[PDB]
């Protein structure tokens, strides 16, 4: 399944995923393509931040859906 | 205690004593116990900041895992700063959390805390109220921080425009310290400060 992830630059990252993939797996893929650490990544779909342990299928995320990536540099 | 922890602290303590920064009265450190696990630090407020002319004492606790974990440092002297709790003195600084490295020392911690005073990070706050004021109203934050440097840290000058508001509430019968804290935390709104004091 192909999905898109949009950055605030406008840059679109194209990923290949499965509905069974968790959100942390998606972040791991984003690290592999873009060198961005997963603890800096917030993924957003349908106006809501997605949580790490749930799957794409849990959120009704489908072929050619667009997620949003906002980088929040940790901040403890 | 572990020999590496004891040797490192003994070395780092003398380095602070012998430092150029200690000869300029910028930093110092003293022992509290006989075992080197508790120390008291002092740093001068940096020049061209609201903290100038203030002296800030620090509680420093050395973990059994030193030098591979950071010291626990707390401001004893009250301070108005986005990254330091105005209530507890707890510090939000990356080197005291997740970016400690074993090569760091008592000296570099004390110096880093001075650099923090000169350059706050209000987007990673310890004190949300101080941080909100820092960003929303820079001039008020600066005058409030200078007032706190004078009141708590022995800084010579503070600002006459706050004197008036402090004296009004002090004349209502409230304690001057409580008044200072209420007015600072309410961004100098007399009415909400009075409400706070009345609870």
């Amino acid at each position: 399944m192909q999905i898109f992830v949009k950055t605030l630059t406008g840059k679109t990252i194209t990923l290949e995923v499965e509905p069974s993939d968790t959100i942390e797996n998606v972040k791991a893929k984003i690290q592999d393509k873009e060198g961005i650490p997963p603890d800096q990544q917030r993924l957003i779909f349908a106006g809501k931040q997605l949580e790490d342990g749930r799957t794409l299928s849990d959120y009704n995320i489908q072929k050619e859906s667009t997620l949003h990536l906002v980088l929040r540099l940790r901040g403890g | 205690a572990a020999n590496i922890a004891v040797q490192r602290i003994k070395r780092e303590f003398k380095e602070v004593l012998k430092s150029e920064e200690t000869s300029k009265n910028q930093i110092k450190v003293d022992l509290v116990d006989e075992n080197f696990t508790e120390l008291r630090g002092e740093i001068a407020g940096p020049p061209d900041t609201p903290y100038e002319g203030g002296r800030y004492q620090l509680e420093i606790k050395i973990p059994e895992t030193y030098p591979f974990n950071p010291p626990k440092v707390r401001f004893i002297t009250k301070i108005w700063h986005p990254n330091i709790s105005s209530v507890t003195g707890a510090i939000k600084l990356d080197i005291l959390r997740d970016q400690w490295a074993a090569a760091m020392t008592l000296r570099t911690v004390l110096l880093s805390l001075q650099a923090l005073l000169a350059a706050a990070e209000p987007d990673d706050p310890q004190d949300a109220v101080v941080a909100n004021q820092y960003k929303q109203n820079p001039e008020m934050f600066k005058q409030t921080a200078r007032l706190w440097a004078h009141v708590y840290a022995g800084a010579p000058v503070s600002s006459p425009e706050y004197t008036k508001k402090i004296e009004n509430l002090s004349a209502m019968g409230f304690d001057r310290n409580a008044v200072i804290v209420a007015l600072s935390s309410k961004s100098w709104d007399v009415e909400t400060a009075t409400e706070l004091l009345l609870s």
